């Protein structure tokens, strides 16, 4: 499960898939390293 | 001619608007007139404004401890004890109009700008040497071009107060009439503001009394959460105590004065509105909010709950009364209607919003 | 993803749809609103042969 | 909107409030709830299609 076609096959559980439209998730960033964002109201 | 006079009320060219307050009554329409073209030295009482050489304005008891006014052509506002004793330019076009109005400890002047002053006084007595006004009057401006041209002013009856889009004639049962714009009647929330949808919410939209106060005039008033609010009701009044009272204004400069909003709790503690970033001075300081660049609505309700622009910034103990001190407007776009105060009671209402503003309501 | 957006919502401090999900929030100090979007979006793969 | 008897309907909120072991139990409540709500939607569309 590395190839996007193989990723789709591993999304289901089957070595072959029927012709059709299969839901898919847009390829997110491979390296997460996600910055942290924090927003709250000003305090006294 | 009043083309120049109403152009001092800075209004956009293609906009038709409604004027309210102690304006010049006029020389020929209605009864009005009383234009003292000659130096007859008229003597009338109960006057709340004058328009246009000698002018003397004083309290009816003529208190030596009260400040009287004397304008001659120099100006002296003095008791025996002088506050202002100086000279002021007095040059104008023959068609230019200069007036002074006093009410609710406030003074408005029309010397090339809509000047506003706070001055505790009682100025019904007047002698002069050109007309008087005792009661508020109303005009319409069919402005079509900037400057003097295209203003096309006319006088009108009180019904024109319903022409302004930010005020309405309250129905006898307290319901807001259908078709109201709800231009700045944000739905109240302590949390996220709905963008688009419909909510059945308990909101203070059951209005008991609406005060359409002209923009050029401030307001110094005492409202109580146990008596019906005073003032001229715009529509059908409801003799009910306010559960909430909702202040709809144009610009933030009305509130920036210290002590503009004073909240009195059942304990008797006073919260004074302070800005520098708005706090409530307790007499300690309680932080209210970093005030948004455009304050359009302040709704204050008993149960200790103050909202700015429809957000739950601060919650307090059960209030019982409020005192105001609103300070006119910026004198750069006024009297395009009125800034209003609505006494309201909470009600379960179906509210539809798109964008962020109410568009239609159903009790 | 937080992107500065070009609307001018005057009321509230942050905004949610009728389903209670955060859509945008306002920077109170500046009055600018920022929209919040998912990091990834759904897609449909056409799988033939 | 519905938190199906979980701590909250925001799944990232659950993982912040709870430790990973108990969070898995809590998020599984809404996974079951959303899956059943998703199955109900499908079951009624297939009825429309028929
Ligand atoms: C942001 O947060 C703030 C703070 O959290 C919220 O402020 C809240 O605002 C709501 C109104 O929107 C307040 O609800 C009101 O509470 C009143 C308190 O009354 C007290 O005395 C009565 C005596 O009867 C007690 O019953 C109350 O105790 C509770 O009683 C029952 C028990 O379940 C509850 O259901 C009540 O809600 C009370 O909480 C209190 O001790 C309350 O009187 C008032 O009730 C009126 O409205 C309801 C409909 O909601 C009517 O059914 C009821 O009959 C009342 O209407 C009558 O009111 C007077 C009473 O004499 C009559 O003379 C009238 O003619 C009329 O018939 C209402 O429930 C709430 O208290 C308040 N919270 C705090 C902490 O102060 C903000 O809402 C929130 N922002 C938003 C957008 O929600
Ligand atoms: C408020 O002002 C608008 C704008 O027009 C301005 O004010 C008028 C009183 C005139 O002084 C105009 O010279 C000035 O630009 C008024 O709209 C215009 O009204 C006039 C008459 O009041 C219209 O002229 C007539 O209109 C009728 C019906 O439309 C025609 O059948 C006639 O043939 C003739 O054209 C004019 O069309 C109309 N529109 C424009 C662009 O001028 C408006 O009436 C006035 N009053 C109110 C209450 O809004
Ligand atoms: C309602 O609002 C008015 C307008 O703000 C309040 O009057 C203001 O009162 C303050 C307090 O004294 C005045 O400040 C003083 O100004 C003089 C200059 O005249 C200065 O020498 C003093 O050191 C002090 O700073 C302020 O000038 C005055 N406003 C005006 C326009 O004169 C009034 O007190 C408020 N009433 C209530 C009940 O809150
Ligand atoms: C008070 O209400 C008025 C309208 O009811 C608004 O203020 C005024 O709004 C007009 C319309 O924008 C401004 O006039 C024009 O602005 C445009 C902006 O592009 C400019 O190109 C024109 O030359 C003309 O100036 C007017 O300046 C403005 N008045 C001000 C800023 O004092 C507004 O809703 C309220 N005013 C404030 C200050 O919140
Ligand atoms: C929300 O809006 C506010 C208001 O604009 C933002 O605050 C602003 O933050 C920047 C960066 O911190 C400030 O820039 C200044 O640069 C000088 C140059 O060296 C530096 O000396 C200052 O210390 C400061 O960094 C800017 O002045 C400030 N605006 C203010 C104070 O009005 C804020 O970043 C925005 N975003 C949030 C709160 O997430
Ligand atoms: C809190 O404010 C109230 C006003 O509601 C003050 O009580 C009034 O103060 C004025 C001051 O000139 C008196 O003339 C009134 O007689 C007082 N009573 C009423 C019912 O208006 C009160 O003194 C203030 N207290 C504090 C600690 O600031
Ligand atoms: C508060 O009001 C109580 C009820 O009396 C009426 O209340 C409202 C509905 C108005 O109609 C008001 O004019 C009436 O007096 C009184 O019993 C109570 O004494 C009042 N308390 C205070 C401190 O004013």
């Amino acid at each position: 499960c590395d190839d996007p076609v193989s990723q789709l096959k591993c999304s289901q559980v089957a070595f072959d898939l029927d012709d059709g439209f299969y839901p898919f998730s847009s390829r997110n960033l491979l390296s997460h390293e996600q910055p942290i964002s924090f927003v709250t109201l000003p305090s006294f | 001619n009043f083309r120049r006079f109403f152009s001092k009320f800075n209004v956009q060219a293609p906009a038709v608007v409604v004027l309210g307050g102690y304006l010049p009554i006029g020389e020929n329409q209605g009864v009005n007139s009383t234009w003292y073209c000659a130096g007859q030295h008229p003597t009338a009482s109960g006057v709340h404004g004058i328009f246009v050489f000698e002018i003397g304005i004083s309290q009816e008891p003529f208190d030596p401890s009260g400040y009287q006014l004397y304008l001659h052509k120099r100006l002296r506002i003095c008791q025996r004890n002088c506050l202002f004793n100086k000279a002021i330019p007095a040059h104008m076009s023959e068609h230019s109009v200069v007036g002074i109005t006093w009410d609710n400890d406030r003074v408005t002047v029309f010397s090339d700008k809509i000047y506003y002053f706070y001055f505790k006084n009682d100025w019904s007595r007047v002698a002069t040497k050109m007309q008087y006004v005792y009661e508020p009057t109303y005009y319409m401006l069919n402005v079509t071009s900037a400057g003097e041209d295209g203003i096309s002013y006319q006088p009108c009856t009180a019904n024109c107060i319903g022409y302004a889009a930010n005020v309405f004639a309250t129905e006898p049962n307290g319901h807001i009439p259908e078709g109201f714009s709800f231009n700045n009647w944000f739905l109240l929330s302590n949390d996220s503001t709905l963008v688009h949808g419909k909510v059945v919410s308990n909101q203070p939209l059951l209005v008991n009394c609406l005060l359409a106060i002209p923009k050029i005039y401030g307001l110094g008033q005492f409202f109580s959460f146990n008596q019906t609010i005073d003032g001229v009701c715009n529509g059908a009044a409801v003799q009910r105590a306010p559960e909430a009272l909702r202040f709809n204004i144009n610009d933030t400069s009305v509130i920036l004065a210290e002590g503009s909003i004073v909240l009195h709790t059942a304990l008797g503690t006073n919260f004074s509105f302070v800005c520098s970033y708005c706090f409530f001075k307790v007499d300690v300081y309680k932080f209210l909010a970093v005030l948004p660049p455009t304050v359009r609505e302040i709704v204050i309700t008993k149960y200790g709950d103050v909202y700015v622009n429809g957000f739950g910034y601060l919650h307090l103990g059960l209030l019982d009364a409020v005192t105001i001190n609103f300070t006119g407007h910026g004198t750069d776009d006024d009297v395009s209607g009125f800034w209003t105060i609505a006494s309201t009671n909470f009600v379960d209402a179906l509210i539809e919003v798109q964008g962020t503003a109410i568009q239609r309501i159903l009790y | 993803i937080i992107t500065l957006t070009n609307s001018s919502f005057l009321a509230g401090v942050y905004y949610t749809s009728d389903s209670g999900q955060l859509l945008a929030f306002k920077n109170v100090t500046s009055g600018a609103v920022y929209s919040v979007t998912p990091c990834s979006f759904s897609e449909q793969a056409a799988y033939v042969d | 909107q519905h938190n199906f008897q979980a701590i909250s309907s925001s799944i990232d909120d659950i993982y912040s409030r709870l430790d990973p072991p108990s969070a898995d139990v809590q998020v599984d409540r809404l996974i079951t709830g959303r899956l059943s709500a998703l199955n109900a939607f499908v079951a009624q569309t297939l009825t429309k299609y028929t």
